[PDB]
């Protein structure tokens, strides 16, 4: 369920990203945990920068971030979302 | 009589003028100073612990247009809750991923806990490279 990104449906992953973006947590520790989990799941080189330091012209809204992750994994031979 | 950073005290100090690269300075030298703008807002207020002071600094940054205009929407959501903002990936180290507040003259060596002129903002990497 939270072991790998293939365990997440795209809608579920967007829920995770939306929670992070809105800092919808009860403590900083909880937010750091979610960000660390996001990094581990995506395996993307930019790590948390995908969320906090977007590249010029990137959609950094939760949906934009999911799309960037989706496209990157597909283009880099990695498994995608469940279903 | 334990941990000095957990005893209440009033914030003091002037801070320094800062600009658009305030947080970038946190990854260099001895880190960035507490902005004079923030110092004016916290001065004379009493805090129960250093962690409560830390929370107040980030909450004030979230309400300061100059100091926050440099944080994206997601980082803005974090500081608005009193959390420290995340640093760029290249400045993180292990589980340390957010900007840190540290005492220039250590508290264990007589540095004042709530003296804003004795506090610096650093990235995890800079704090490590310094020591």
């Amino acid at each position: 369920l939270k072991h790998s990104i293939s365990d997440y449906t795209e809608a579920e992953f967007l829920q995770l990203v939306t929670t992070i973006c809105n800092a919808d947590t009860s403590s900083e520790e909880e937010l750091v945990k979610l960000v660390t989990h996001f990094e581990e799941m995506t395996e993307h080189p930019s790590g948390s920068d995908l969320i906090y330091y977007p590249k010029e012209g990137d959609d950094d809204s939760p949906s934009g971030i999911v799309n960037t992750v989706k496209q990157w994994r597909a283009a880099n031979g990695k498994s995608g979302f469940k279903q | 009589m334990e941990s000095k950073r957990n005893k209440p005290g009033k914030a003091t100090g002037k801070g320094k003028p800062v600009g658009d690269k305030w947080l970038d300075d946190a990854g260099k030298d001895s880190g960035a100073p507490i902005p004079d703008r923030i110092a004016d807002k916290l001065r004379d207020k009493e805090f129960k612990s250093f962690d409560d002071f830390r929370k107040a600094v980030w909450e004030e940054v979230s309400k300061d247009p100059e100091l926050s205009k440099n944080l994206n929407p997601s980082n803005k959501s974090s500081v608005s809750k009193g959390y420290s903002p995340f640093t760029p990936k290249n400045q993180q180290v292990g589980g340390r991923k957010v900007y840190e507040l540290h005492h220039d003259k250590p508290i264990s060596q007589g540095g004042e806990v709530y003296d804003m002129d004795n506090i610096r903002v650093t990235t995890p990497k800079r704090h490590i490279d310094i020591h």
